[PDB]
């Protein structure tokens, strides 16, 4: 993941 | 109470129309509850957190956000001039590195970690989980995120910031969670928003004013803007006894502003976190  | 000259988003979510500026809210504040924070870390020292926040868990070499990310969006949870229940507890899971990325098994661990960890809290009021994060489908990932939310923790996640449909996106595209989309200022669907059926509700998640790293403040954009008004106005709701863990998602849509929204295609819900409050 990334984050957002 | 009432919070004269408010971030929009705060303002936003207390009223049944946008441009106000005050955001009104019950005194209880979200206090007896607690909202974990699943990003980069929070920096716990900011003054705006008054102390009720702290780090609980990393899965790097320090326990602190050298990103913002998490910091952010812890703000708008329980925050003082920046959140939506000021007098909750946070909690901090630095899941995420200073560069912002995560491989799938430490989110996941995070994850089970928030799960096994609240059974040694002291949240009377509930708990709550705040997902800003996401990345390409998994199964794995959303089957966390579903036991998370099965264990009894108010689960809200991100729908990500692809403006696509957030089915091809994890954890957002797990059913059982709170996936929340973002809105601006003029009560439209952010641009870069993902959205789809799966999306639960909306919040506001263009251009929100926050805490920052070195105890600044920002103000940014995005889907992970929108998820920390939602699981702030749970962790609220939760300590008025308005609604559970369980139930609260759902509780937040049957509430919430709707039909508002714009830009909002077919098939979408067409629903903005409210609080319903009334002095
Ligand atoms: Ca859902």
């Amino acid at each position: 993941a990334a984050p957002a | 109470a009432a919070q004269t000259n408010a971030p929009w988003g705060l303002a936003r979510i207390s009223s049944t129309s946008p441009g106000t500026s005050t955001y009104y809210y019950d005194e209880s504040a979200g206090q007896g509850s607690c909202v974990y924070v699943i990003d980069t870390g929070i920096e716990a020292s900011h003054p705006e957190f008054e102390g009720r926040a702290q780090m609980v868990k990393t899965y790097y070499y320090s326990s602190r956000d050298g990103n913002g990310h998490g910091t952010h969006c812890a703000g708008t949870v329980g925050s003082r001039t920046y959140g939506v229940a000021k007098k909750t507890q946070l909690f901090g899971v630095k899941v995420l590195d200073d560069n912002g990325s995560g491989q799938y098994s430490t989110i996941i661990a995070g994850m089970d970690f928030v799960a096994s960890d609240k059974n040694n809290r002291n949240c009377p009021k509930g708990v709550v989980a705040s997902l800003s994060l996401g990345g390409g489908y998994s199964s794995s990932v959303n089957s966390a995120a579903a036991r998370l939310q099965s264990s009894g923790v108010m689960v809200a996640v991100a729908a990500g910031n692809n403006n696509a449909d957030a089915r091809n996106y994890s954890p957002a595209s797990e059913p059982s969670v709170c996936t929340v989309g973002a809105s601006d200022r003029y009560d439209r669907r952010s641009s870069f928003s993902n959205y789809g059926s799966v999306l639960d509700i909306f919040g506001p998640g263009t251009s929100i004013l926050s805490t920052w790293i070195g105890g600044s403040t920002r103000s940014i954009s995005g889907t992970s803007m929108a998820t920390p008004h939602v699981a702030g106005l749970a962790a609220y709701l939760m300590t008025l006894g308005k609604t559970t863990a369980a139930s609260a998602c759902r509780y937040i849509a049957d509430t919430a502003n709707k039909g508002d929204l714009s830009n909002i295609p077919f098939g979408t819900v067409n629903l903005l976190a409210y609080n319903n409050y009334q002095a």
